[PDB]
C-alpha cells in the first residue's frame, strides 16, 4: 500500500543516514 | 520521545546518533579526526532521501488532504538540500582530507535529513489522524438527527445507516490506540470508544419508546425526550473528546 511504501522510503533514509552518522563517528 | 511506535523506531536510532555527532562537533572533536572516502555512504543516502521524494510526491499528488499537499513540499526541499551538503561535502573532503567547512556540512546535512524526514512522517500521521476525526465528525452530525426521528419508518431508516458509521470509527480507534507510545492517551481512546459504543443501543431503545409515547399520545413524552436528549448529549461528550486525544 502507498502507506506502507511511504514509511519503507522514510525507514531507507533513517537507515543510510545512521550508517553514514556511524562511519564520520567511528574512532 | 515520538507519539506513535512506527515514528519512535523510524526515527530515535538516527536522532541519537546524530546528537552525538552534534556533541562530539560542538566540542571540536570531528575537526580533526580522520574521515574515511564517504562517496559510497552519501550516495546511498542520496539514493534513499530521492525514493522517499518520489514516494512523498505519489501521496501529494493522489490524496485529497489540501494540509498534507501544502506541507509535503517544503519538507522535500529540506531533504534535498541536506542531501546537496552530504554530496559536496564527500567531494570537498576528497580534495581536502582536513577541510573544517565539509565536516560542518556533514553536520548541517545529516540535521537536515533527520528534521525533514521527521517533517514528513508528522505530516502524514497528521493527515492520518484528520481522516479518523472526518469519520468522528460525520457520526456527530448524524447524532444531531437523532431527534427528527418521529416514526417507525424513521427509525427504520436512522438505524440502518448509523450502525456502519460507528463500526468503522471503531475500527479507526482501535487500529489508531495501538500504534500510540502515551499510554495514558490509549486509556482515553479506548473508554470514550468503550463508552460510545455502549450508549448506541441505549440511543436506539430511548428512540423506540420516543416514538411509541408520540404515538400513543401519553404523559410520557417529555421524559423520553431527555431521555434521548441525554444519551445524544454524552456520546456527542465522548466523541468530541475523541477528537480532542486523537489531535495530542
Amino acid at each position: 500500500t502507498a502507506k506502507r511504501q511511504f514509511v519503507q522510503s522514510a525507514k531507507e533514509v533513517a537507515n543510510s543516514t545512521a550508517n553514514l552518522v556511524k562511519t564520520i563517528k567511528a574512532l | 520521545v515520538f507519539h506513535t511506535r512506527t515514528i519512535e523506531s523510524i526515527l530515535e536510532p538516527v536522532a541519537q546518533q546524530i546528537s552525538h555527532l552534534v556533541i562530539m562537533h560542538e566540542e571540536g572533536e570531528v575537526d580533526g579526526k580522520a574521515i574515511p572516502d564517504l562517496t559510497a555512504p552519501v550516495a546511498a543516502v542520496q539514493a534513499a532521501v530521492s525514493n522517499l521524494v518520489r514516494v512523498g510526491k505519489e501521496t501529494v499528488q493522489t490524496t485529497e488532504d489540501q494540509i498534507l499537499k501544502r506541507d509535503m513540499p517544503p519538507a522535500f526541499i529540506k531533504v534535498e538540500n541536506a542531501c546537496t551538503k552530504l554530496v559536496q561535502a564527500a567531494q570537498m573532503l576528497q580534495s581536502d582530507p582536513y577541510s573544517v567547512p565539509a565536516r560542518d556540512y556533514l553536520i548541517d546535512g545529516s540535521r537536515g535529513i533527520l528534521s525533514g524526514t521527521s517533517d514528513l512522517l508528522l505530516t502524514f500521521d497528521e493527515a492520518e489522524v484528520r481522516k479518523i476525526i472526518r469519520v468522528c465528525k460525520g457520526i456527530l452530525e448524524y447524532l444531531t438527527v437523532a431527534e427528527v426521528v418521529e416514526t417507525m419508518e424513521d427509525l427504520v431508516t436512522y438505524t440502518k445507516n448509523l450502525g456502519p458509521g460507528m463500526t468503522k470509527m471503531a475500527k479507526m480507534i482501535d487500529e489508531r490506540q495501538q500504534e500510540l507510545t502515551h499510554q495514558e492517551h490509549r486509556v482515553m481512546l479506548v473508554n470514550s470508544m468503550n463508552t460510545v459504543k455502549e450508549l448506541l443501543p441505549v440511543l436506539i431503545s430511548a428512540m423506540k419508546i420516543f416514538v411509541t409515547t408520540k404515538n400513543s399520545k401519553n404523559q410520557g413524552i417529555e421524559e423520553a425526550l431527555k431521555n434521548r436528549n441525554f444519551t445524544v448529549e454524552k456520546m456527542s461528550a465522548e466523541i468530541n473528546e475523541i477528537i480532542r486525544v486523537l489531535q495530542l
